[PDB]
């Protein structure tokens, strides 16, 4: 089962502060250490800190500026990271990891995609993409759905609630005028569609919105 | 307050003084020798603690004559102390065994 | 003897940015290292003891990093007061040794000089001496050319120029130009002009006075 | 309060000897070490020696020639440095520093500017610099005073006994025919001067002379 749980995304205004959460199930010893790792877009992993929940002593990376402050709630088994006075350089994915106190981080968190911008939260616009009546097909048929006009990253796109997975490409978002835009494609045998229902599931954690749209042929 | 318990306490008290003086003297002896590591008081203190317990870490050891003489004094004092505790402990157990058999 | 190496020598940075001075030891020294700040004419000031530990009174902008051989001194939001030489000093083995040093420089916006001409004092004239002093204050960059003219004719002899290191108040530079003449030479001439040619203005910024 | 005190300047003839002093107040432990550091004009710091006053054992930098010999007076809490057979290479600022025996030098001295030359000591000539009647002003007015014809370095220049500090440039001295020359400028709001008194304070420690001169407008 999934051990560590983090919020998907967090939007912060430049200069403002944010607390990040990380709860844990399974085996939760007294000797356990919860770390936090920073990863900028297209960059490597960067260790920021660590905290032992049972005592509350925290250690921080002194190589980079100490922006964070670590605290932990004992009863809920949740670790927290208080980050303040954030710039554009703070816009990154933040992971939390369980370390048994023996070096390696065995189980990792999903990651919190933090974006530092003055813009407001925008829910996505999901539109289906069915093949035109002029175009033909063979053994396989490729379908899709468009995701546009949302802020900030990311969005989770699955097909038939994740049950359909083989032959799916989710293209990276493009930013234009404070709004992202991406697409996802699915390739199924020509026989299946649309006699068998196909639906892409789009989740936007920043606006806390999840929308579904079934792919149907053009008129 | 028997002799062996008085002597052990005296040895322990004495040892701490030997440690403190030993740290202070090490620094005064080592400084001047090029490459000497025992040149700061807090460092020499924990050196003394290690040396008194007959423990050596890497090349954390005096290079000068007097520094090594201090080391000898620290070592001897260390062993004498932890030998005197054993002796004091032994005296206590043998005394009770005498009471155990009604002797 | 531990050799400490501070690279680079001169370090230039934007105002409000983060900066980092590196100091490398010839061999492993643990954390036995200390940082010192020294401004112009002033004495060395302790910044960070034992690699990372901070001294009270020292700004929270200063923080130390590193162990072994690689050591780093870092400043967040670099301001005018930080312009100084920076020295690392080890205490691992006898004898204690210093680094060559690293000078901090702040690249600011361009500034025009504040030109001020001054006639020689009557007290100097009493002793029979004459000196026309012309200041060029708070300009950026430091590169500036000063021209002296007597009655419209250029003068080169007797001119002594002194430049200041980047000012710890506003991150600017200042020059002083001194034209030294004998009282007799001063008495036989009318007007004295001090010209300043800088990057900010295509036209020479001039100041002039007449002895009359 | 100022812990360590050194004479400002010392003039020495080439080949002759000089003793430098360094008294200390505040906390003066038995474990304390007084060091001495050499700094040539436009050069880095150079450790020369150290001495524990309570025992009188001294250690010297063997990398450079042992020119110095360290002694200390117990009752006065003053450390001394005996330097002999000095060349032009010995012309430098000499600092004394307090080291608690734990590596770093916490508090430093002012420094003794030692100059090795055959020339005689010359007191400075201070002349005021007021704006010419032809030149105009705006919100700010810049004043100054000239220091010339003195030997050797340095000179301490303050304005209104150091009370006025913001906007003051003291330009480095220039050497010409065995005599130094420098200037200092002050920028005050046009309203203040001369309705409020402005005076530069020049101190020359080598001749033990201190002179003041108030800035007044031209006739
Ligand atoms: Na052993
Ligand atoms: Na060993």
């Amino acid at each position: 089962q999934v051990q560590l749980q983090q919020p998907g995304a967090e939007l912060v205004k430049p200069g403002a502060s944010v607390k990040l959460s990380c709860k844990a199930s399974g085996y939760t010893f007294t000797s356990d250490w919860i770390h936090w790792v920073k990863q900028r877009p297209g960059h490597g992993l960067e260790w920021i800190g660590e905290i032992i929940p049972s005592y509350g002593r925290a250690n921080y990376n002194e190589k980079i500026q100490k922006k964070a402050t670590l605290t932990a709630d004992k009863s809920s088994s949740t670790a927290f990271m208080q980050l303040s006075s954030l710039t554009s350089e703070d816009s990154a994915v933040y992971y939390c990891a369980r370390e048994r106190g023996d070096g390696y981080f065995a189980v990792w968190g999903a990651g919190t995609t933090v974006t530092v911008s003055s813009a407001k939260t925008t829910p996505p616009s999901v539109y289906p993409l069915a093949p035109g009546s002029a175009a033909q097909t063979n053994s396989m048929v490729t379908l899709g759905c468009l995701v546009k006009g949302y802020f900030p990253e990311p969005v989770t796109v699955t097909w038939n609630s994740g049950s359909l997975s083989s032959g799916v490409h989710t293209f990276p978002a493009v930013l234009q005028s404070d709004l992202y835009t991406l697409s996802s494609s699915v390739t199924v045998p020509s026989s299946s569609w649309p006699s068998e229902t196909v639906t892409c599931n789009v989740a936007h954690p920043a606006s806390s919105t999840k929308v579904d749209k079934k792919i149907v042929p053009r008129d | 307050s028997a002799l062996h318990w008085r002597a052990a306490g005296a040895a322990t008290v004495l040892l701490v003084i030997v440690l403190l003086a030993g740290s202070y003297l090490a620094v005064l002896a080592e400084r001047g020798a090029p490459g000497a590591q025992l040149i700061t008081y807090p460092r020499a203190l924990w050196w003394s603690v290690a040396t008194a317990t007959t423990v050596g870490y890497g090349d954390l050891y005096p290079v000068t004559l007097w520094g090594r003489l201090v080391a000898v004094v620290v070592m001897v004092a260390g062993i004498t102390s932890f030998g005197l505790v054993t002796a004091a402990l032994a005296t206590w157990f043998v005394g009770r065994e005498q009471e155990r058999r009604g002797h | 003897d531990i050799l400490l190496t501070q690279s680079p020598a001169i370090l230039s940075v934007s105002p409000g940015e983060r900066v980092s001075f590196s100091c490398r030891a010839s061999q492993s020294i643990g954390t036995d290292i200390h940082w010192y700040q020294q401004r112009t004419n002033g004495s060395p000031r302790l910044l960070i003891k034992y690699a990372s530990e901070s001294i009270s009174g020292i700004p929270s902008r200063f923080s130390g990093s590193g162990s072994g051989t690689d050591f780093t001194l870092s400043i967040n939001s670099v301001e005018s007061e930080d312009i100084a030489n920076y020295y690392c000093q080890q205490s691992n083995r006898w004898p204690f040794t210093f680094g060559s040093g690293t000078k901090l420089e702040i690249k600011r916006a361009d500034a025009a000089p504040t030109v001020s001409i001054f006639p020689p004092s009557s007290e100097q004239l009493t002793s029979g001496g004459a000196s026309v002093v012309c200041f060029l204050n708070n300009f950026y960059p430091k590169d500036i050319n000063v021209k002296w003219k007597i009655d419209g004719s250029e003068r080169q002899n007797g001119v002594l120029n002194s430049w200041t290191d980047q000012d710890s108040k506003d991150s600017t530079y200042s020059m002083s130009s001194t034209l030294t003449l004998t009282k007799d030479e001063y008495e036989r001439h009318n007007s004295y002009t001090c010209e300043a040619t800088h990057k900010t203005s295509t036209s020479p910024i001039v100041k002039s006075f007449n002895r009359n």
